[PDB]
């Protein structure tokens, strides 16, 4: 099955008025039928339910509800983006950050006690600056940790070529791991340093021809400098004329000339960047990583809240009399939300009315096909009573 | 010759197997590749393949009813109207197998844009069966008008 | 009896055994390689080739029968009904291998993304059998109605 998130578990969302009834088994509360009437009896009930958030009139409703539809789009791509950074880092399981607890407490008991508090929310405050103010909030996390996310990424990149500069193959090296003045040239007014790749094979003749091969060479500056499995570098010292020279005329002996000169500053600020981009790299990854989590807990907290105030508008809105509705959270386990969408859809999709009920069970995520999406934003198929699917 | 009418009670089952598994594989190919485009129509469009398999039967039927009124040892005349009889059923349902295959994925990959082809495809389909089931009563006259069995 | 009589025990066992040996290896192909986009599909893939053996076995059970049946003579009827019912359970077993390991790579293949097709590919992999277990009940009469050899 490939049709929701099997590593992480699952909630969805119900919301009903205090006189609905279940068309799967009648005679029964919808309390009652939401743990025992449960497929498998293995649904957690947790509470769910909030007061008025001082609702205007009913022409507002459908203006707000686009913007806590989006709102809690925008939340929940922030909170998948921040969850994938998190579980890109390679820092947690993929199980990690989607199950675990959060601030202590389990997602059922955490979930079961969320009566609409927060630390900047309040019961007698508009839903429209909360709701404004959690995706302000969420999305500035979310920058921030991308930021920091791309800031660890172009360290790691610079870290990458400065490593690769620092030692290794000889196709990009620098002469700048060696202090020693024995392989440069050190209060010289006319000498410069080049460094020539020879093969293992041709390294004798190199070092027998070099020396003949160009006029005005200092001798014995051939030694060996490194190779890593295939080739010795030598370096080669001589005057700055003939490098031009030396170097044409060693291109034309099948070896591998690599052009360089004399000066202490590169190999000094070529230390100097391999030698901050490690700890730049390291602290843009801590801070990218406490950033992250901490992004990621407000992100989850505004993106509860955001379903919490949308299934309280979608319920106030599609039910009408009573205001006050009767909403609860269903932990469902991993495989099993088909079955609880079909038995929930089957039991409540009555209450709506008798026209826009489907009998079309499960979704389509395949990568050649995205038809039978469960919701009420799309014309291929619509929800029949207040219900949101949530896939951490 | 005897015992030579054998060829043509296995023919009949060769060529019959050889097109049912023919025509399944090519309407199983279509109705895979037709899946993924659309899965809601798999088992409206899985009707081709499960149709075109059962060709085989009529092939096994006859080879099992020739096979029954054979003894040890036959004369030449029933060995020219085996052979026959044999080799048009396995014909035909060779013939009908591959036509089968052919019109079941075609009729499987435009059934998958459209629902309203299926109708069109399984009456189109429909009718490849009467090649075999032609073959399968000259083959069960040409065998009931045989004689001399030992 | 003049001869080639032995020719229809190895017949049977040579498609059956090119017939699964080309649907396991195009069974494992799209095993291998849809196992790497999606691990889910990995022992889904085993069904395809361990039907497909069952189809090697009966050819192998039906060369032994008719291995242990012939001896150092042949009857002058049994050099027919032997290769006819060799060569129809060989190509009903080559047809069934063929038209199998397409239909499971082509399954395996469009699985991968969403499974979906997978009672499809069970469902069509479930009634392929038919043409080897039809080989295997007319090889097993053409068999049984060519005893006694000598």
């Amino acid at each position: 099955m490939a049709t929701a998130l099997y590593t992480a578990n699952d909630f969805i969302l119900i919301s009903l008025p205090q006189n609905a009834q279940p068309v799967t088994a009648p005679g029964s509360k919808t309390d009652s039928w939401f743990n025992e009437t449960l497929i498998g009896g293995r649904a957690f009930v947790s509470d769910f339910k909030i007061p008025e958030f001082k609702i205007g009139s009913l022409d507002t409703l459908i203006v707000e509800s686009e913007e806590l539809s989006k709102v809690d789009n925008q939340i929940g791509a922030s909170i998948g983006k921040i969850i994938e950074i998190l579980q890109g880092l390679n820092e947690t399981s993929t199980n990690a950050y989607r199950t675990l607890p959060i601030n202590n407490m389990p997602v059922p008991e955490y979930l079961e006690n969320f009566q609409w508090q927060t630390r900047k929310f309040k019961l007698d405050k508009s839903i429209k600056d909360l709701i404004t103010l959690i995706s302000n909030e969420s999305s500035q996390l979310d920058a921030d940790v991308r930021a920091t996310y791309a800031n660890y990424n172009s360290a790691k990149t610079n870290l990458a070529a400065a490593e690769r500069k620092k030692t290794g193959d000889l196709s990009v090296r620098s002469l700048h791991d060696i202090v020693k003045p024995e392989d440069f040239v050190l209060n010289s007014e006319h000498l410069t340093t080049v460094l020539v790749a020879v093969p293992k094979s041709l390294k004798s003749d190199f070092e027998k021809s070099y020396e003949t091969l160009s006029k005005n060479v200092v001798p014995a500056s051939a030694s060996v400098i490194a190779e890593d499995a295939e080739y010795v570098l030598f370096n080669v010292h001589l005057f700055k004329k003939n490098v031009q020279e030396f170097t044409t005329a060693a291109r034309e002996k099948k070896f591998i000339p690599r052009e360089f000169n004399y000066s202490e500053e590169l190999i000094d600020q070529l230390k100097k960047e391999h030698d901050s981009a490690a700890s730049l790299e390291q602290s843009l990854r801590v801070q990218l990583v406490r950033l992250a989590k901490t992004a990621y807990v407000d992100v989850f907290i505004n993106w509860f809240h955001i379903k919490a105030l949308r299934v309280y508008v979608e319920s106030v809105l599609r039910y009408g009399l009573p205001p006050h509705f009767n909403i609860k959270i269903i932990a469902v386990p991993p495989k099993n939300l088909s079955k609880c969408k079909s038995e929930l859809i089957d039991a409540f999709g009555f209450l709506g009315g008798n026209a826009f009920m489907k009998d079309k069970k499960g979704k389509i995520n395949k990568q050649d096909t995205s038809l039978h999406q469960y919701a009420s934003l799309v014309d291929t198929e619509y929800e029949p009573f207040v219900m949101y699917i949530i896939n951490l | 010759a005897p015992f030579f009418g054998a060829i043509g009670c296995a023919s009949a089952i060769i060529f019959t197997s050889l097109g049912a598994a023919y025509g399944t594989a090519k309407s199983g190919v279509g109705i895979c590749a037709t899946c993924v485009l659309r899965p809601d129509l798999l088992f409206k469009n899985i009707v081709p393949v499960i149709m075109a398999g059962i060709i085989a039967i009529y092939g096994l039927v006859v080879s099992v009813l020739v096979c029954y009124s054979l003894g040890q040892k036959q004369a030449l005349y029933t060995g020219f109207i085996q052979l026959g009889a044999g080799l048009s059923v396995g014909l035909s349902g060779l013939a009908a197998g591959f036509a089968i295959g052919i019109v079941g994925d075609a009729g499987v990959r435009g059934s998958s844009q459209q629902p309203r082809l299926f109708v069109g495809m399984i009456l189109i389909l429909i009718f490849a069966e009467v090649l075999g089931l032609y073959g399968l009563i000259v083959a069960l006259l040409l065998n009931s008008r045989a004689t001399q069995d030992v």
